[PDB]
């Protein structure tokens, strides 16, 4: 049988995928961490624009080319992924 | 929104979804690259389960034949 087929029908698909995780946190995980956390939108908007490090690992997010309004919109969207 | 995130390059460094509990096959292929006996060792781990390699959660045995385990091992190690 083809491995792609076995990968699905023998349950491997419940626990494994092909591609590695990207360097930053998954947005679903960001949403979960900050749900109900007071000031999450403004906190995250600040991090998106300014960059930062140390919350999820030692790899930094560089400062991002977004307006304050865009940073807030992006924070709000990320927090909705739940 | 999602479209703004894509345009701004955010998705280069961020996935929408969390990782699965086990390691990604492209990472397994890279880890075993240039290791003697990789194919046979991986077939055994797929069949019999394994632990302590990637994290604290073991992989249980899988109900695969010897031939199926070898096929899967070779396919995993080829993911480039
Ligand atoms: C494009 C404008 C975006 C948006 C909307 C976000 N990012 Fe990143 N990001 C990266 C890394 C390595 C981290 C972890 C930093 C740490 O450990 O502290 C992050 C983190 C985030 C967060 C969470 C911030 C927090 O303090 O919890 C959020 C909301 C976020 N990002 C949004 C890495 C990168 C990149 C790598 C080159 C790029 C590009 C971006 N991020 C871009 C964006
Ligand atoms: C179905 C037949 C498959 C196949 C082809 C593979 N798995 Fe898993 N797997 C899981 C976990 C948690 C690990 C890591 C355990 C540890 O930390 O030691 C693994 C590991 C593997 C590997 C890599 C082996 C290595 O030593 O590097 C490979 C190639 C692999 N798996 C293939 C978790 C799960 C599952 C969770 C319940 C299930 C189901 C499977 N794996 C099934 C399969």
């Amino acid at each position: 049988e083809d491995p792609e087929v076995l990968f699905k029908n023998k349950g491997c698909v419940a626990c494994h995928a092909i591609d590695t995780k990207k360097v930053g946190p998954a947005y679903a995980d960001v949403a979960k961490k900050y749900a109900g956390r007071k000031d999450a939108v403004d906190y995250l908007a600040g991090k998106i624009k300014k960059g930062g490090s140390g919350v999820w690992g030692s790899v930094p997010m560089p400062p991002q080319n977004v307006t304050d309004a865009e940073a807030k919109q992006l924070a709000q969207w990320i927090l909705s992924i739940k | 929104n999602e479209q703004l995130a894509k345009q701004k390059g955010c998705m280069a460094c961020h996935d929408l979804k969390a990782k699965m509990v086990g390691p990604a096959y492209k990472d397994v292929a890279a880890k075993f690259a240039g290791q003697a006996g990789a194919e046979a060792e991986l077939a055994q781990r797929i069949k019999n389960g394994s632990q302590g390699v990637w994290g604290p959660i073991p992989m249980p045995p899988n109900a695969v034949s010897d031939d199926e385990a070898q096929t899967l091992a070779k396919w995993v190690l080829s993911q480039k």
